[PDB]
């Protein structure tokens, strides 16, 4: 519930360094779509990620 | 250990397509139930795509996956060393497995600002077409770019050569340990380069990451990251590497097939909008190290082969601005026999003349001028018109100069053998010997000249006022050819 | 969602009935009030899903064979090409306006068949077998199927007599023979229809004087052409006495696109039938580049995978095993034979455009037709340096052979010094008279449209100029010069260099006597 702003950063919750995310889309169904500022090795399709 | 499972739901193309596998990572490691490993690449709401280290022909629908818990690894360390291994750092010589090694990842960001430092200290080749005129110092990344049969490997090889003999005549602190990355060639052509290292010695330093013609497309694409790894391990721990992606024109033709397979949108000649990356994600992890990181080293010798002369190609063209220099080899200075082709107007060293050997510094400065004007000359005195008797002082002078550069194969030079034949040729020692006979000229000045010359030479590593003094001496008591 | 939770629910789980018990006994009174809002549920028929640009989708059809013909309830006829799991792709034969969502589709059972025999001769059909000429239905024939597979290797004898086409460009420097598939290539308006017709009309020239088994029938197949232009070709082989032995398989532009897909092969099966009972055979496929548009048409429209410029990836298998249906079969088959031309046309000579490289890697040599040559009066515009006959090394007529190698060497040395010496200002003693033995030699191929030569009277025209007895008409005479040979000598020399088959010593004493005598017009 209250998806972020397109253009709005993100944060990884338990990556190896600090992996910055970006919000470009809303998808449709909750889902946003967003671009990382670092890599996405070992991320998984669980992780917490909060809204800056 | 709580093993987590995945049924496959659909193979081919070289993916799978992989139900389950739910706390999987992104760049994981997996392993089918045939032995065959896998990446995996895309994780999707549904399913895991997988790409496939190998055949995907043992892979069925319904198989399981295993994951293995961690990023993609090659084992790395000296265990390697000697070792002929495969795209994923699996050794195929039959020697066993690797013992004495340790798995690190084969995708590690490459160090940043603050943790490189200036190149300095030089890497010797053992060409003197490439050592006096492009040289390369240790942390470089110098592209040997030229057509098909140009010489190419040729000029990595002797490189590699060469370091096994430095290897011997150096503290253990300032040794190069080379590593050699075969993609998409014949296994035939792997198999008697290997024998080449072996039979000379320089096997001892080297390891061979070999990924054919006949392997999966994503083993030609990680063997130069798998490659990379196994040198950053010398890097890392303040050693010197080398590394030889040969044909890095074959690692992104195995990467476009990636992409359009999983039908991603193509580009330049189709290639993938990451093509860049791919090349550019790889070679930036050849770097030389600050003092506080070791002050370790890695040098890059990308190979592209162009196609006729082409250099403004799209893969070319992307490793050309990636690394420092360029080596370009020239397919019609190689059918004039002029061996190694360097195409010396187009070819280039970026960090080059601040990581040179002091006394080829100060010889070979007035051997590109010269030869600059020969290329000037023999341009426009193509047609025979007319001479001035002092451009066609440097038409002979320049014709000296060119096979001065000549080099057979698989016989690389000390440096110091190397600036006393520069010094020999270019102060007019080597005038009116005739231009048939210089390849056996300066075999006589290098034989004929006092051994102590060469050891005073490599020692001061500059021709001090008093070793000119008597290096003129020694070279006027010189029996060339003819006279 | 997965499989392994799915395959669970087909065992009864429910464990309570308050709906399975209600509702069963609730169900038949409500369906059966929509009964006339119902269709009856088809099996083994058809109903059309969705129809547009010549496409039916089609639910239903469980037993349709890839490649039969279907029958909506309009009439039209259909052929199920891609049978997938949802539905059949149907194509069209004819319009798709008459049918509607929900039509019927029958299957007839067949793959597609052509009336085949000899009744079908000096007919006109369209695209499919049915007669456009207007007269009455084909009668003394029988059904045959259009993708007959082609003979293999063993059915097959070396390609050794040869086929006249009466074009003493093609005769003598890239001759023809019996089973040979030549692609008749070129831009457009060059004279590539005129150079198979004029072999067309040569074959009724030549089966008048044949023992009944040399005898050619031909196929003249229209791809994507005029109407009006087939009724003038109706009207000139008419008019000639060609349409004795030639059938019309004529799918024009207006047709439907699987019709003019289809026509290629439903012509080569009407072929089929000389080159199986040990006659032989010659077919045309004019506009074979139109073929290949129709085809991409149907396979973009039935959602196939494009491939270079936009084509299917069968586009190559397309030509291919419609060409390897010409062959020249061995003696224990009847030793008949199918000889093909296809045509290919070009877009300002670029012979590297995808279907013109498809069809000169399956036939056997081009006939290339350059538009600079058609415009400075070589008419046939034969271009001999582009144009090949890779069975024409001796699979020609033996008198020609006599004469056409020299011709085929003495017009090479021209080829290079022509584009040399465009003046004619300061020339050495040499190259001159290459250019003018040369210039001599290109006057004497030229030839009118709609006037096949016998071979025996272009066997000696050649000898007129291989020889001497024409190195004194200037260039503009020998056009005359030529006429005039054919018209003064004795034509008793045709009656023995035919039968004989080349030119004896003796016939070649005499032949160069009869040659000194002519009035020639370089007065
Ligand atoms: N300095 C040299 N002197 C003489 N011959 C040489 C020299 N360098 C290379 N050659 C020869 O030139 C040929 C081609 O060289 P090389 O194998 O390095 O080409 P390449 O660029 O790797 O081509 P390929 O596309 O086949 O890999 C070989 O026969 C090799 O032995
Ligand atoms: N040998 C010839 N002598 C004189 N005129 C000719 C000759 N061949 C063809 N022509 C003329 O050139 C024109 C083009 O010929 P033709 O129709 O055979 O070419 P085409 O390749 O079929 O052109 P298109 O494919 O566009 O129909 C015709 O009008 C014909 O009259
Ligand atoms: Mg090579
Ligand atoms: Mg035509």
């Amino acid at each position: 519930g209250e998806l972020p702003s397109i253009l709005s950063s993100l944060e990884v919750e338990g990556h190896s360094v600090r992996l910055v995310l970006e919000v470009a889309q809303h998808m449709g169904d909750n889902t946003v779509r967003c671009i990382a500022m670092d890599s996405t090795d070992g991320l998984v399709r669980g992780q917490k990620v909060v809204d800056t | 250990p709580v093993i987590h499972l995945g049924r496959v739901l659909s193979v081919g193309d070289g993916i799978a397509r992989v139900y389950g596998l739910k706390s999987v990572q992104a760049g994981e490691l997996v392993c089918f139930d045939s032995g065959v490993k896998g990446m995996a690449l895309n994780l999707q709401a549904d399913h895991v795509g997988v790409v496939v280290f190998g055949n995907d022909s043992v892979i069925h629908q319904g198989d399981l996956v295993y994951r293995t818990g961690q990023i993609v690894n090659v084992p790395i360390g000296p265990g390697t060393l000697g070792r002929v291994t495969d795209g994923l750092g699996q050794p195929i010589d039959g020697k066993g497995p690797l013992t004495n090694v340790r798995s690190s990842l084969v995708e590690v960001k490459a160090p940043g600002i603050i943790a490189r430092q200036s190149v300095r200290e030089p890497l010797f080749t053992g060409v003197k077409a490439v050592d006096a005129l492009v040289p390369i110092g240790r942390g470089q990344r110098e592209l040997i770019i030229g057509d098909r049969q140009t010489g190419k490997t040729a000029v990595a090889i002797d490189a590699i050569i060469h370091q096994k003999n430095c290897n011997e005549q150096v503290p253990k602190a300032q040794r190069v340990y080379c590593v050699y990355v075969a993609v998409g060639q014949k296994r035939s052509t792997v198999a008697q380069l290997v024998k080449l290292f072996t039979q000379t010695g320089a096997m001892r330093y080297t390891i061979m990451v070999s990924a054919t013609a006949s392997d999966a497309a994503p083993l030609q694409f990680l063997a130069p990251y798998s490659g990379c790894a196994m040198a950053e391990y010398f890097r890392d721990t303040g050693k010197h590497g080398l590394i030889i992606y040969d044909d890095l024109s074959k690692q992104s033709v195995a990467y476009r097939q990636m992409s359009l397979l999983l039908r991603r949108p193509p580009g330049r000649e189709a290639f993938p909008g990451d093509v860049f990356y791919l090349h550019s994600r790889l070679l930036e992890r050849a770097a030389k190290l600050s003092k506080e990181l070791g002050g370790g080293s890695l040098t890059a010798f990308p190979v592209i082969e162009t196609q006729a002369g082409d250099v403004s190609a799209y893969i070319a063209t992307n490793v050309i601005s990636i690394t420092d220099g360029q080596i370009f080899l020239e397919t019609e200075l190689f059918y004039k026999g002029i061996r190694p082709a360097l195409n010396v107007g187009l070819s280039v060293s970026r960090v080059g003349s601040a990581a040179q050997f002091p006394g080829m510094k100060q010889v070979a400065g007035t051997l590109k001028l010269e030869l600059a004007q020969y290329r000037e000359v023999a341009a426009f005195a193509q047609f025979g018109s007319d001479l001035d008797a002092a451009t066609q002082y440097v038409l002979e002078r320049g014709a000296r100069l060119t096979e001065m550069l000549k080099q057979k194969q698989f016989a690389p030079i000390p440096i110091e053998r190397q600036t006393v034949a520069v010094y020999a040729a270019t102060k007019g020692f080597l005038d009116k010997v005739r231009v048939q006979d210089i390849v056996a000229a300066e075999e006589a000045v290098i034989s004929q000249v006092n051994p102590a010359v060469f050891k005073i030479l490599k020692a001061n590593g500059k021709i001090t006022p008093a070793l000119d003094a008597h290096l003129k001496a020694e070279l006027r008591k010189v029996k060339l050819p003819g006279a």
